[PDB]
RNA sequence: CUCAAAGAUUAAGCCAUGUGGUAAUUCUAAUCCAAGGAAAGCAGGCGCGCAAAUUACCCAAUCCUAAUUCAGGGAGGUAGUGAGGAGGGCAAGUCUGGUGCCAGCAGCCGCGGUAAU
């Protein structure tokens, strides 16, 4: 979250440690997100950091355009997998993990966003609401 | 403003291939096909429109529909048809049995039949 | 290696005094040190003149100044490819034009001075493009190759051999009344003899248009409303291929407004070609098919888009932002107070504020009646509804100016009152009138945001009321009325003759002032938003225009706002991301649905 | 003047436009999205590069396609656009003013360090 992030967003489950590689679903030339830190993450001995649905990240792209890799950069996460609840009951999950490269003001670096995409990030980005097919 | 298609049961929409011959879709070029979005034939309050035709008449009156009645725009043609829609036997001659539809020049008004087949 | 870049410098005369500051200008620019060309004089009509060649984009004459004449800008060379044509030497010079299409409507939208106006003219033959240059003595096959690679291409061909000649609704609605007298003699003869259509066309054009009562009253006689509609009578009645609107809505009333957007679409089935220029988004979005923005700094340039679909212009138009251009033409992004977002406290102040009884007011011809209502202090009431529904009539009731035929309101309230139709009547400058009323008021760092600095009234100062001009005398009037200390202070019809930009800057100065001094305001309008962002209650009038009418106790925001618009029969969804309204058709199962809720428009509230 | 080649080489790279419902299709009982869903031919543009034209007119001709006519056809036809040398090899003696291994010439051979074929 932080910047950019217009909206405050409702605690979901965690899914995501440090570590964890998602699926990059823009069309930026990045074929995957590796996750190595999360924004506004607090501090715990021990526990690493870890994202969710909506959540800014600090990634780098492993597979990918060769001009893409080797470098850090901002995503945002936008399908889940881990379940998480909403507040009208519902327990429910995304087939895969995957989030899309962006600016520190949340600007999406491509232009499109494949496959569906959760509402609580499409309410949170609008940069990503614009670029959305199924929201959720 | 999609049409429900009789058949598919389900009370949601679907694409289907649709083939010369069917039910909401007019085929452009011999042997097109086409995958069309359609609505399912089961009803739902998704729905803008039903469409209903009456089967049994109820105890009271409908004004625009029980109280008026609409002529059959066009009569027999092919000369059986006219054979049948007066019950005539092979030896009554059509001719005089064809329609005949009046419609006027302004101070010349005529008189125009078909033209019989067969 | 760098971009590339240019300069462009545009100065206006009426700024520019040589006597005071001496030719300051070539004396201080360090080209003409060196002995360059940047700045020459023009010993004739004496004024300075800056060469966009050897200008070194230093801005070091603008500075020295004495007033602020002279604007030099850096530019990527966005202006240079698109040029079009020029008014004359470092003055406005339009970029790009609008695409006309046959069978369709398209739109044009932007703010005062980008050459909307300009470009109808262009289009309809009456003045020739220079393309920058010297075209003049009729170069009409010069403009065809400037606009090679466009669609507009043809158009011009069309144009010039003269097979059509499109027919211009005129755009100035303060200079015709001047213009015209009778149309000749009374409304009815000018839609008498213009009727090339169908005698049917001339009693259905005057039906929906509202036209019945004012067809045996004079041009010169009408009022701004009623002026507007009479031109667009002739725009139907007219034979032709081309129509072109330019600015249909002014002066009209929502009900209205909304008819003539109708109206002018049916040109479009006819297959015939239309054209037209709004300054309202509403009635913007139903007209066109395709839309067209134009943008860039007023009275500098105005550049032409191009064409878009109707959803996707109006939302990039909100945006405040294009991207291809990659200009943020608008500094701040308009956004409307959720009413979550405003202040709470407990209002009543002395417990309520004056409450008024039941009124009556019959001039014989039209007969309003009021039902009685209360108003509480610290509050704001938007007043809504068609003109001759006695809007303003109430106000003026309330204002003293007017005497009720039944019902009284002596108040022991001072009142601050601001008129609907502004023309000018008084001697004396803009400065010394607004002083007169206030001084202090103008030393307000409120006051240099919203008026001062926008329009640049000292340059005004010396000016005469008569020798001004519409938009800007709006905004300073509006502004005089909160001038002066009033328990209650009365506006009516704020929105009239200004852009997108102007009631904007209106609509946070009513409701900032109102609630920071805990006075009340009762504010008169047509445009939805500005409504929606001042108030806190509504009162809705109702009846026919030119008849009679009704007016209302006033209501919270939820519930005026479902009674107008349940009249209109137009819903206004919400449009996710915009959060803009977003206008459903008429028989719908959505539209349907909504109107078993009864919600006619959306915002950041809990609702289905 | 008559005859007319023409964006293939670069990038088979990319293309603006020419009884009822429904956002909308010749609806049917990588673009527009009322978020549902629906969609390398002429000219002409961008790009690319060393490199290739007009958004025109027409069925008259040549023929073609549909049934007993004379419909259709950017197949086709008309128009628009669209031609250095004077040292030698080379043939000219090169002559007069400026330049000095600076500026420049010179396909090669070679010219050029005030008197330059
Ligand atoms: N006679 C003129 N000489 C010089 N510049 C002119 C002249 N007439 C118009 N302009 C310039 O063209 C621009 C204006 O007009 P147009 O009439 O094209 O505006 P619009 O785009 O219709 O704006 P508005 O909404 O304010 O009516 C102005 O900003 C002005 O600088
Ligand atoms: S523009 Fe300013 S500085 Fe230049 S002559 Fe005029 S008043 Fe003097
Ligand atoms: S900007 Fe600078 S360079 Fe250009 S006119 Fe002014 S002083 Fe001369």
């Amino acid at each position: 979250s932080g910047n950019g992030a217009q909206g405050t967003k409702f605690r979901i489950s965690l899914g995501l440690p440090v570590g964890a590689i998602m699926n990059c679903a823009d069309n930026s030339g990045a074929r995957n997100l590796y996750i190595i830190a999360v924004k506004g993450s607090g501090s715990r001995l021990n526990r690493l950091p870890a994202a969710s649905l909506g959540d800014m990240v600090m990634a780098t792209v492993k597979k990918g355009k060769p001009e893409l890799r080797k470098k850090v950069m901002p995503a945002i996460v936008v399908r889940q997998a881990k379940s998480w609840r909403r507040r009208d009951g519902v327990f429910l999950y995304f087939e895969d993990n995957a989030g899309v490269i962006a600016n520190p003001k949340g600007e999406m670096k491509g232009s499109a966003i494949t496959g569906p995409v959760g509402k609580e990030c499409a309410d949170l980005w609008p940069r990503v609401a614009s670029n959305s097919g199924v929201v959720v | 403003g999609f049409p429900m298609k009789q058949g598919v049961l389900l009370p949601t929409r679907i694409k289907l291939l649709l083939t010369k011959n069917v039910s909401c879709y007019r085929p452009r070029r011999d042997g097109e096909r086409k995958r069309k979005s359609v609505r399912g034939a089961i009803v739902g309050p998704d729905l803008a429109v039903l469409a209903l035709v009456i089967v049994k008449k109820g105890e009271q009156e409908l004004e625009g529909l029980t109280d008026t009645t609409v002529p059959k725009r066009l009569g027999p043609k092919r000369a059986n048809n006219i054979r049948k829609f007066f019950g005539l036997s092979k030896e009554d001659d059509v001719r005089d049995f064809v329609i005949r539809r009046e419609v006027t020049k302004g101070e010349k008004t005529y008189t125009k039949a078909p033209k019989i087949q067969r | 290696m760098s971009d590339k870049n240019s300069r462009i410098a545009i100065v206006s005369a009426d700024k520019c005094k040589p006597k005071k500051c001496r030719q300051e200008c070539k004396r201080s620019c360090p080209v003409v040190k060196t002995g360059k060309l940047c700045i020459e004089v023009t010993p004739t009509s004496k004024i300075a003149f800056i060469s966009e060649i050897l200008c070194i984009g230093c801005g070091i004459c603008v500075k020295k100044c004495p007033f602020d004449a002279i604007q030099i800008i850096n530019l990527p060379t966005n202006l240079e490819a698109h040029v079009t044509h020029r008014y004359s030497a470092n003055s406005f010079k339009l970029h790009r034009l609008p695409t006309p299409r046959p069978g369709q409507v398209l739109g044009l939208v932007g703010t005062n001075g980008i050459g909307k106006s300009t470009a109808l003219k262009i289009l309809a033959g009456k003045q020739k493009p220079n393309l920058g240059r010297f075209d003049d003595p009729p170069e009409w096959q010069e403009i065809i190759k400037y606009f090679r690679g466009s669609e507009l291409q043809n158009y011009f061909t069309k144009m010039l051999e003269d097979d059509i000649k499109a027919i211009i609704k005129p755009q100035y609605v303060d200079n015709i009344p001047r213009a015209i007298k009778g149309p000749v003699q009374k409304v009815g003869e000018l839609l008498k003899l213009r009727m090339e259509k169908s005698p049917e066309d001339v009693k259905r054009y005057i039906k929906i248009l509202q036209l019945e009562n004012v067809l045996k009253r004079d041009i010169e006689k009408l009022s701004g409303g009623e002026l507007q509609r009479f031109a667009i009578g002739m725009s139907c009645v007219q034979e032709a291929d081309v129509y072109m609107f330019d600015e249909p809505s002014s002066y009209l009333d929502v009900k209205q407004r909304l008819n003539a957007a109708q109206i002018i679409r049916s040109l479009l089935a006819p297959t015939k070609y239309v054209i037209c220029v709004e300054h309202d988004l509403s009635v913007l979005d139903y007209l066109s098919d395709f839309v067209c923005i134009i943008y860039g700094v007023p009275s500098v340039y105005g550049v032409v888009t191009l064409p878009a679909s109707v959803r996707e212009g109006i939302n990039i138009f909100l945006d405040g932002h294009i991207p291809a251009e990659n200009l943020r033409f608008r500094t701040e992004a308009l956004q409307f107070r959720i009413a979550d977002a405003t202040e709470d406290l407990q209002n009543d102040s002395a417990s309520r504020a004056f409450s008024y009884p039941s009124l009556k007011k019959t001039q014989g011809d039209f007969v309003l009646n009021v039902e009685e209502g209360e108003f509480s202090d610290s509050e704001i009431l938007v007043m809504m509804g068609e003109n001759g529904t006695g809007k303003t009539t109430l106000i003026k009731l309330l204002a003293g100016a007017l005497k009720p035929d039944e019902g009284q309101d002596i108040p022991k309230l001072n009142v601050s009152m601001k008129p609907q139709k502004i023309a000018p009547k008084f001697p004396g400058t803009v400065r010394q009138l607004f002083f007169k009323k206030i001084r202090g008021q103008f030393l307000n760092p409120q006051f240099q945001t919203d008026v001062v600095k926008p329009l640049r009234i000292d340059d005004i100062i010396d000016q005469e009321v008569q020798h001004l001009s519409g938009g800007e005398l709006q905004r300073v009037a509006i502004v005089l009325a909160l001038g002066i200390p009033a328990d209650i202070y009365l506006i009516d019809e704020p929105s009239a003759y200004l852009d997108s930009e102007q009631r904007i800057i209106c609509s946070k100065v009513i409701r900032r002032f109102i609630l920071h001094n805990k006075k009340t305001a009762f504010i008169v309008e047509h445009d939805f938003i500005m409504a929606t962002y001042l108030a806190d209650k509504v009162i809705v009038f109702e009846g026919i225009p030119s008849k009679n009418a009704h007016a209302r106790a006033p209501e919270s925001l939820l519930t005026g706002c479902n009674r107008f618009l349940k009249n209109l029969n137009v819903t206004f969804r919400r449009d996710p991301n915009s959060f803009r309204p977003r206008i459903n058709k008429l028989d719908s199962q959505m539209d349907k649905e909504q109107k078993s809720s009864g919600n006619y428009f959306f915002l950041d509230n809990t609702g289905i």
